[PDB]
């Protein structure tokens, strides 16, 4: 087989930056090195094949060297829509084998999320199992402490956290907590709150049960 | 009459793979004992002999067919192998009796620069027959509308170069290959080992 | 002008069978090298195998004597038979015109191997306890198996806004995610909202009004 490695594994930079990604192949693969571009839940889109050659529709910001074992791909110009996963693949040889892959991620400035909460639907409730939300939107960076209060009492290790993609025009991420309850323990308390920590600044939204 | 063994092995020039060459050897004693004794083949394959015993064996013919080939290739000629080579451009019978020989030729078939003058059939609809010849240059129709001899999307010219520089990995170096046949027909045996 | 369509993704007990397809427009499969590719959810690609025009196979040595490549002509498909289906098999699997001619994939199918059953979703409302000048409208999807989902609004007809999270694995075994859209406060009474929620493994749509 021919290894591919890949390096860096994820980078982060800012917008206007020139980014290098190397390849390199385990044994000589000629020129038949193709660059692909891979943005969450789509297929990769090939970029630049045969080392150094610019699929049609491609931007002249890409471009691609190499012959050998040492190859490098470049973004000139880093844009907000260029964050993906890109990936080397040796073609001509088989088994055809892929580099691991180069996690993009871009730098900004500091963004502060707009929090909403969500009481569970009444539907939900006749289950017997209550699902409360909160939504944290648009912000920056990445890491953000959220903490579940329900009648000021500090809860831990009953909800879950996911966070998006980080968004190709604005750069920001959004977050999404879910706090699970018996239907039971969600009438039992009658205030519930989210608390956003960014900083040493904290936003908290609110519902009461009752109202 | 020694066999012409000089002429396959020793030739200047080789044939590209897609147009390989062959040659009949007839009338003649057949000295096998200058190759199986040779450091200079680092490929030397026999089905259906033992090469041993070949200055023993008489033969009606022996065909040699020669080209390049990439080192990575030299596998594919073999009975029962498949891939580029063996479907698209040389195809040896399942039932093949005779010697397969290959060495690295890196010295005089890769160039400074690359040499691009060797070519292999990467695209074809159906595999070759054992011994076929394909030298056709159609441009090659991959999808529903016909080319009409011109190359474009979906219409592919049927041959690539190899690209051979020195400094080339092993696997991407030329290697001279020759296959010899050997027919045993109801018919005067006209190629003898000396012994 | 080529378009890549693969179908046959879903849940696969251990040691199962399942056959994936993809349906060809713009090239002809027969004539082609045609390859499938794998990525396991959060990895890598994987090669998987591949059909030569004069229909030699191979195959990666990870799915060797267990997978088989093959190919319709007059339905102008690609076929992939998977046999003896282990758990690391869980992969979106690709077909692509791989390793020569125009660079083409298709969208993915995703196989999930689980001992598990499938179980379709339950769609609640998300919605606010006058409003700020922005509000938030939402859709949780709760309790189903396997994976994935696909959340749009107003039959698509909404983009703007909308953010689609990724799911999270409960520890009752099944996936819950969130889809929500921030709109203009003044719009909550003049227009109306729709959350459109695909569970094809499942083969259940699901269109609730919030
Ligand atoms: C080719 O030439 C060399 C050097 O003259 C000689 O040793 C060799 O045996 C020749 N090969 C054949 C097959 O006659
Ligand atoms: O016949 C021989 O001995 C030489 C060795 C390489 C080329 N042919």
């Amino acid at each position: 087989d021919i290894q591919m490695t890949q390096s860096p594994s994820s980078l982060s930079a800012s917008v206007g930056d020139r980014v290098t990604i190397t390849c390199q192949a385990s044994q000589d693969i000629s020129n038949y090195l193709n660059w692909y571009q891979q943005k969450p839940g789509k297929a990769p889109k090939l970029l630049i094949y045969d080392a150094s050659n610019l699929e049609t529709g491609v931007p002249s910001r890409f471009s691609g060297s190499g012959s050998g074992t040492d190859f490098t791909f470049t973004i000139s110009s880093l844009q907000p829509e260029d964050i993906a996963t890109y990936y080397c693949q040796q073609y001509d040889n088989l088994p055809i084998t892929f580099g691991q892959g180069t996690r993009l991620e871009i730098k900004r400035t500091v963004a502060a999320p707009s929090v909403f909460i969500f009481p569970p639907s009444d539907e939900q409730l006749k289950s017997g199992t209550a699902s409360v939300v909160c939504l944290l939107n648009n912000f920056y960076p990445r890491e953000a402490k959220v903490q579940w209060k329900v009648d000021n009492a500090l809860q831990s290790g009953n909800s879950q956290e996911s966070v998006t993609e980080q968004d190709s025009k604005d750069s920001t991420y959004s977050l999404s907590s879910t706090l699970t309850l018996s239907k039971a323990d969600y009438e039992k308390h009658k205030v519930y709150a989210c608390e956003v920590t960014q900083g040493t600044t904290s936003v908290t939204k609110s519902f009461n049960r009752g109202e | 009459n020694l066999c012409p063994f000089g002429e396959v092995f020793n030739a200047t020039r080789f044939a590209s793979v897609y147009a390989w060459n062959r040659k009949r050897i007839s009338n003649c004693v057949a000295d096998y004992s200058v190759l199986y004794n040779s450091a200079s083949f680092s490929t030397f394959k026999c089905y259906g002999v033992s090469p041993t015993k070949l200055n023993d064996l008489c033969f009606t013919n022996v065909y040699a067919d020669s080209f390049v080939i990439r080192g990575d290739e030299v596998r594919q000629i073999a009975p029962g192998q498949t891939g580029k080579i063996a479907d698209y451009n040389y195809k040896l019978p399942d039932d093949f009796t005779g010697c397969v020989i290959a060495w690295n030729s890196n010295n005089l078939d890769s160039k400074v620069g690359g040499n691009y003058n060797y070519l292999y059939r990467l695209f074809r609809k159906s595999n070759l027959k054992p011994f076929e010849r394909d030298i056709s240059t159609e441009i090659y129709q991959a999808g529903s509308t016909p080319c009409n001899g011109v190359e474009g999307f979906n219409c592919y010219f049927p041959l690539q170069s190899y690209g051979f520089q020195p400094t080339n990995g092993v696997g991407y170096q030329p290697y001279r290959v020759v296959v010899l046949s050997f027919e045993l027909l109801h018919a005067p045996a006209t190629v003898c080992g000396p012994h | 002008e080529v378009q890549l369509v693969e179908s046959g993704g879903g849940l696969i007990q251990p040691g199962g069978s399942l056959r994936l397809s993809c349906a060809a427009s713009g090239l002809t499969v027969s004539s082609n090298y045609m390859s499938w590719v794998r990525q396991a959810p959060g990895k890598g690609l994987e090669w998987v195998s591949v059909i030569y025009s004069g229909g030699s196979t191979y195959y990666a040595d990870s799915v060797k004597g267990r997978f088989t490549i093959s190919r319709d002509n007059s339905k102008n498909t690609l076929y992939l038979q998977m046999n003896s289906l282990r758990a690391e098999d869980t992969a979106v699997y690709y077909c692509a015109r791989s390793p020569y001619g125009g660079n083409s994939w298709g969208q993915g199918t995703l196989v999930t191997v689980s001992s598990a059953s499938t179980k379709g979703p339950s769609v609640f409302p998300l919605a606010p306890c006058t409003s700020e000048s922005t509000a938030a409208l939402g859709c949780l999807v709760k309790d189903y198996f396997p994976e994935p989902v696909t959340v749009s609004w107003n039959s698509g007809a909404l983009t703007s806004g909308v953010h689609t999270f990724p799911a999270v694995l409960q520890s009752s075994g099944l996936y819950s995610l969130s889809s929500v859209v921030t709109v203009p406060s003044s719009s909550l009474g003049t227009k109306t909202y729709t959350c459109n929620v695909d569970h094809k493994p499942s083969n259940t749509k699901v269109d609730k009004r919030v």
